[PDB]
């Protein structure tokens, strides 16, 4: 059984500016080890897949996390750290596009739906049981485990808000413009690290190193 | 993966 | 209305390996266009937003049609000019990686699922209906068309499989593979485009220009 | 993009 009220609980419990972004980045992968072992079955996977799952999809989880906290604010993102990242500031550091990409299509979407928390915990645990990861021991098993949660994402949107019959797949659609999100920030990460004048710490470098 | 292993052994 | 009866006319009526490969591309790119001409509703939309449309989504577009004519081969890809590309015919170009991701994350899958012509130009539809697009001038009227077609493919696969309550959204979540691979094969067509080595055709030379 | 425009239009 796939609850989503233990997926809420696992959000509920865990819940120059690119520098104040690295940081905050590092930050959040200590949480996130904390919340995929609230996310249900996911800590009975071998733990050599559980490292695959969590490298494979740490960045889109933790893009997902931040854009749905940005939703307070209008022209900016809500960092972990507290602070506040502007679209100006992002533009004057030079990374505004994808900075404009990160609002347009996950916080201004996120904010037009009102996606709640327990939707979110459902997308975020969907990435988090990706089958296409490479080196899964067994890939079906986290197929039938990412099955059981838009199953019981899908029920709990016709229950919640049953006046919208397409809500269900337009969560779902947000996941293609994650998935592209991430791959650009992936870019950028990658080429702070290679000219090396951006700090970047020991677990932010640790998932940027070569499988 | 020296950071992953140990948080998620823990 | 977007009845999927006109959504699979329009499939069934358009239905160095490297260079073998970008030729058929081009091939296809004037394929794409009488494709995206008999989509419901599509040529309504101002002339200048079926341009930004087509090229934001053709490289997608095409790569879901070619993985689901690959259906009926086991080890390959099947291009529109009849010729087959071979896992190792790719592999030994230099090109394996992205065809294994091809032939794993897409074809493989289309073929467990059995996934119908109906399924695949709605999810092309869907494709073809980006409202994240930059530049539409009416962004909302193509989410609401991407909405009914999504609406009509629920109503399909609910009526085709009644058996298969999780088929729609495992429809849906191939669209983030199919994303990541996409962006990719642009890689790799800006790599040749670059060096000059591969001789690329006019339509396809196109595509790769910026806007 | 000039082929696609005159692809459109007719
Ligand atoms: C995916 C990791 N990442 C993160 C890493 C890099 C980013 O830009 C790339 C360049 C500009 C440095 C961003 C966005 C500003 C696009 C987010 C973060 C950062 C903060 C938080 C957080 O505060 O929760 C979560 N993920
Ligand atoms: C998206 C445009 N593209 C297309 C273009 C490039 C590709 O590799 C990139 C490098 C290896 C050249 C591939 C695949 C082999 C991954 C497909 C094609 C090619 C053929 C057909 C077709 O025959 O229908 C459709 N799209």
């Amino acid at each position: 059984d796939m609850p989503v009220e233990r997926i809420l609980e696992a959000e509920l419990a865990v819940e120059d500016p690119v520098t104040n972004i690295c940081q905050a980045a590092d930050k959040q992968l200590f949480t996130l080890v904390e919340w995929a072992k609230r996310i249900p079955h996911f800590s009975e996977l071998p733990l050599d897949d559980q490292v695959i799952l969590l490298r494979a999809g740490w960045n889109e989880l933790l893009i997902a996390s931040f854009s749905h906290r940005s939703i307070a604010v209008k022209d900016g993102i809500l960092l972990a750290t507290g602070l506040h990242v502007h679209r100006n500031s992002a533009h004057s550091a030079g990374v505004g596009a994808i900075f404009d990409r990160v609002l347009t299509e996950l916080v201004s979407k996120m904010r037009d739906m009102q996606m709640d928390k327990t939707e979110l915990g459902c997308l975020r645990a969907i990435v988090l049981f990706n089958p296409d990861s490479k080196g899964l021991s067994n890939p079906a098993e986290v197929e039938a485990l990412r099955e059981k949660v838009y199953a019981s994402l899908e029920a709990y949107c016709k229950h919640k808000y049953p006046e919208q019959p397409g809500r269900f797949a337009k969560l779902l659609l947000r996941l293609p413009a994650l998935r592209s999100i991430g791959l650009k920030c992936l870019e950028h990460l990658f080429f702070f690290k290679l000219i090396g004048d951006t700090p970047i710490d020991t677990f932010l470098m640790e998932m940027l190193e070569a499988p | 993966h020296k950071i992953l292993h140990r948080l998620l052994q823990d």
